[PDB]
């Protein structure tokens, strides 16, 4: 659909992971923080291409598409929610109701007949651990749990984050954030001397290709993802060579981190332990258009009470959030945006050159590719297209 | 209850008559071969006449943005339509077409 | 020409109006007021995607095409006028005629076999009622009468107004202003409250299709346009209603307006009589490219003398041009604007949901696709193509 | 490959330098200045749309294609030279050799099978006249005495410029240069006056086309360029006529500049003399991507020793670079970027109108055309593509 | 006033001549199958020589830019010419080919 | 140790390939291509593909990853983005027995 066929032809791997440039359909993403959307007051975003509105009412999300069906015009321009439950579109008063998007009444001429037999695209909206996704997709939904990592969503595990956009294609964010080559760009990451980290340079593998990953696709609540496990009969690279001269050394901290590193469909990363021997770093890269993502961030602290709590949102706000999520992750947000140009005709994905640990990124790129529940389209985007046969 | 639309033989195979009734909305009788069936005249995806549409077998194209429907059915056969027509019963006696006052 | 021929063949009522992206050539526009152009003051514009350059000469209007016929550069990067009656290419100083086009000398080479064997193109402009209007165009033009609404060239009609380049496609501009529904947008101006209008929210249409417009195929100067009658056997609505309960009302001002509304090819709107009952407004949405519009406004007021002139023009500086002009038709500026991303790939020609008042908007697009003088192609711009 | 066929076949006498919107592969380019790079401090550059890296090491220039093989990335991102021969990419640590490209280690895993089997593109580069040269071209390279004018290499001859970016392509900037009728538009120039230059409006041509120009393609050293001789036969325009009336005159100095104008691959010209009686001019226009070039000006004069070179480079700082390589050139400049939406679609090539003059320019065009060492392809800039 | 240009068989077939005239521009003489033609050698859009061209039937295509010409009529066949062509009546008469001394 | 037992020419149909992984060296792949045997290195010079996995047409060996190619016979890149060599390892057959070489050929 999105990418030219004979890069496809070429690609016999991975062909529908590389078409998939504007993400895949019909599964949860996480978008803001519950916080963030407040009782009465739509917000606006662009999840997949496509421009949505969610609001608050009597506490629960609702999520309209952001296009009146009459002109094509966002309704966010001008919003006139009139009534608790519905929203008035600001041109001709086409009037849809946030719980089913019908077509309930329009002020411009209540006796049209486009009243009650239209609907408005809504999409099913769940707040979990603070955080709200979308199900971005058609039918009723899957259990939220299918499409998050083990473990985010634990009664005892507290979620906290930052959210953002990054000007690059979803996929070059889970690679680099799934690629075990490159902790070499964090080597003087202020959290590596600053918390004490053991932090190698890199990786010489060992055993054979089917070693290097688990490939989960018998997880009971139906997940799908790969364990990178490079280090079960790797050697770690603490000192770097060239010419068999020593010229930079991995970090030789007390606090062992990324023991267990795994990528979910649709694109959420989940680091164990980090960036502390005692909590767990779960980050998704949502595709909001073929050249921009949310990077959307969440550190785990397993909490007993509200005191637990209390001092775990302190220290995020003064060390997690400052040393880690931006003093860690920065480097990964820059090295993102200097794959985009290789990628950005589609042909990187022909002239890479891989080494021995892309074996993660490969098997990433398979999964995605036979577990994936539906390549986004333009035509998603505009309107679906279909002639008669 | 039934509405005299005309005698079967003024309508050709492939081609689409236009009903107005009086203090309701238009209908659309289609011929099939020797078939014969109806719908509601006006496109659901806005407010064309099928009638001035294309009908090629069972299936009529919307003259506005190129939507289709099978007209047996009333179901959408082409984008950007989604919303079923209203199919109208049909009954040829003593070679006279008649169309159902309401729908199915 | 211009759109995927999919699309097109998707649009059987008007495949040439969604074809137009351009504007319609072999039409006059008003691009500026007589004022902005002074004797030998040569000005800049785009029209139809066509650099222009006027200039006034012994008080005469004259349009050249800003592109030079040797290397393609606009003359305007640094106008050479070194005659009254003449332009030079600041490049290479071909010289050309500003009356006929006519490469008439070449200060650097006097003895070529160009000169007097070229011409760049010139087009037709004319004054009227203290606006510039140029035929884009080829041939022998017509009267000006048949591109302007009835009675804006009235002998005693006095006109003043304002012109803005804007962001939209010209279409996008002309249906939002012959839409009856998209009077909502208008509820809360501050015309309607300080001017006291009534204005309901929009009509429940009544009678037949046939009977919410009137089409007009030729008058007396071969005019091409389009009546609202929604109003007519129409309900106006002054209560908007949501599950029955009232959320909205209309304005039940004294002065009804906006009695006749017109849509004329090429694309100029009559609204009769607004803002005020005495006056009438006249606006024209000039193709400048396929992003970008002049909005062209006009008000009209029957004037006897010189008097009620200089008062008619006191209002509307003081008034009219504040309150209506800006305070009403602001709005106007950012619905158009609303509708560019869903048109802008013109997948929206084929996925808009119309309703029942949009009848006036399938009128328009069906006259204008039978009786434009032609579409502005990407070749009228670069040069017409054919191979033999 | 760069350009729409339909085009190609139109323009039979000259479809190669068409199709070279991204410039001529296998020649030497200039690209900076020797005392811009200094030792171990790597200096990024796009030159026919590649992106590369320059670096000086034990005071010797190398040049290797500044993007990692492994994802695709600029190694300039962040530059890590950790050995004095090496550039390790930032990324996975892939590190290669300044010499010849191989990648000699990668830090991330030295058991890589990848190590000593890889080789990043490297181009020749030599420093000659205080200039940096690139080969931006595979295999061995010429000598660059085939991509130089005459007597740029000379022993005595004293080189001193300036460098900049132009957002045209670089074919606008080649036709601009040699063209013989633009002296029109330095008629103003301060350099006309403040250094007393004889200088016509233009030329009427004598004689036949073929004597119009020289074309050189039996130079021993292999160098392929065009003499404009438009003066030989032609008569210099001095006075400027419109109607047969004088509008404007040319300059009437003492000084005799421009003798000899030649064009030479793969696009530098040689103005002799110029901008004084006792010097010459040597500027390429230097082929950055499809929008862009360097304009690499150069000013020789003969220089016998320390003294007169320490002169000349005073005369160079206070007279030579304002009021010539800026108070003259200047004018090319926006002369160039005046023709860029006309030949941006590509269809300028087409719609052209031609006079006399132009005779040089279409020399040059068959000239290139004929005899240069290949069209670089977007497939060069993103991986050489072919099916078995 | 004519101008005796060669021997009709000093053409093969589908060449152009260029038929120089002290001051005056240049003339082209088609050869197109056993029949001769005449216009102005200088394309209208140009400086090119429609004797450097390329005879497709009876339209001559101009070598700078592609575009043609009817040398029977002297009427742009192909853009970018715009301007028609000055023609010149020929006469074939013994095995020799004139040329008019103006155009029609 | 010179020459490494691969199987029986007969356990090979025409235009098959059969990887031969070899203890503290590189896997190797080798290619019936009619009657005859070739052999390369079994990674593609590209990347970390194993051509065991890829498709064989005629002489011409297709890379699974990305459809770069090599000719069997000699090694060398028949399709981008290959740029670099195969090594080619000599095959004998022995008593109807393949036979490929220890080392490649210089
Ligand atoms: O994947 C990792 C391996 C080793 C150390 C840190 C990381 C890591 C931590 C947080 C977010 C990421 O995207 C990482 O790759
Ligand atoms: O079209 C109208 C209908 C009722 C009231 C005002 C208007 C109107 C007047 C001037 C310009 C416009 O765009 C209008 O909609
Ligand atoms: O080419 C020229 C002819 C007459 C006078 C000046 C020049 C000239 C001088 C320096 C740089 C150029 O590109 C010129 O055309
Ligand atoms: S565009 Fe929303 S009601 Fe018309
Ligand atoms: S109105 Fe029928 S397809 Fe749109
Ligand atoms: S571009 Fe105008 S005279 Fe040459
Ligand atoms: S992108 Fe350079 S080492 Fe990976
Ligand atoms: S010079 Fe003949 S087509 Fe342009
Ligand atoms: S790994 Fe074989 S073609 Fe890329
Ligand atoms: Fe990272
Ligand atoms: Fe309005
Ligand atoms: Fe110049």
């Amino acid at each position: 659909a999105n990418v030219d066929e004979a890069i496809l032809k070429r690609v016999k791997g991975w062909a529908p992971y590389v078409d998939a440039k504007l993400g895949f359909r019909n599964h949860w993403y996480p978008v803001m923080f519950s916080k963030e959307i407040n009782e009465g007051e739509p917000k606006t975003l662009k999840l997949l291409g496509e421009n949505l509105l969610v609001n608050r009412i009597d506490g629960k999300l609702y999520c309209l598409k952001d296009r009146c069906l009459h002109r094509g015009v966002q309704l966010s321009v001008k919003v006139e929610c009139k009534t608790k439950s519905t929203i008035t579109c600001w041109y001709h008063a086409w009037t849809y109701r946030w719980e089913d998007g019908v077509l309930c009444d329009i002020l411009t001429n209540p006796t049209s007949a486009q009243i009650g037999r239209q609907k408005l695209k809504t999409y099913p909206v769940q707040e979990a651990k603070g955080c709200v996704f979308i199900y971005l997709g058609d039918g009723d939904p899957p259990p939220l749990a299918r499409d998050t990592p083990p473990n985010f969503l634990d009664d005892d595990m507290e979620i906290l984050g930052k959210n953002q956009i990054i000007k690059s294609n979803w996929r070059l964010a889970v690679e680099n954030g799934f690629d075990p080559s490159h902790i070499y760009i964090h080597k003087d990451s202020i959290l590596v001397k600053d918390n004490d980290l053991a932090l190698p340079l890199g990786f010489a593998p060992g055993g054979d290709r089917k070693q290097q990953t688990r490939v989960v696709d018998d997880d009971v609540v139906g997940r799908k993802g790969v364990y990178d496990l490079i280090g079960e009969h790797g050697v770690p690279v603490f000192e770097g060579t060239i010419g068999g001269e020593v010229v930079r050394e991995g970090a030789y901290g007390e606090k062992i981190v990324a023991n267990d590193i795994s990528i979910w469909l649709p694109g959420v990363l989940k680091v164990n332990p980090f960036p502390n021997p005692d909590m767990m770093q779960f980050e998704w890269y949502v595709p909001i258009d073929e050249n921009t993502h949310y990077y959307f961030q969440t550190l785990g602290k397993p909490c007993a009470n509200d005191e637990e709590r209390k001092k775990y949102e302190q220290e995020f706000e003064s060390k997690w959030k400052p040393m880690a999520l931006e003093g860690f992750n920065n480097d990964d947000i820059w090295a993102r945006e200097a794959m985009v140009d290789f990628y950005a005709d589609d042909k990187g994905w022909v002239n890479e050159i891989l080494f021995e640990s892309d074996e993660a990124i490969v098997a990433w790129r398979k999964l995605a590719s036979e577990h994936n529940q539906g390549i986004q389209t333009q035509a998603h985007v505009s309107g679906l297209e279909h002639h008669h046969h | 209850i039934w509405l005299k639309v005309c005698a079967a033989s003024d309508m050709q195979p492939g081609t689409i008559r236009r009903v107005n009734r009086v203090g309701a909305a238009p209908l659309a009788v289609y011929r099939v071969g020797d078939q014969f069936y109806a719908t509601e005249d006006t496109c659901t995806h806005g407010i064309a006449s099928l009638s001035e549409g294309t009908l090629d077998g069972d299936v009529i194209e919307c003259p506005f943005h190129g939507g289709a429907f099978n007209v047996c059915t009333g179901m959408p056969a082409s984008s950007p339509c989604t919303v079923p027509l209203g199919v109208f019963e049909v009954e040829v006696k003593e070679g006279e077409v008649y169309v159902a006052g309401e729908k199915k």
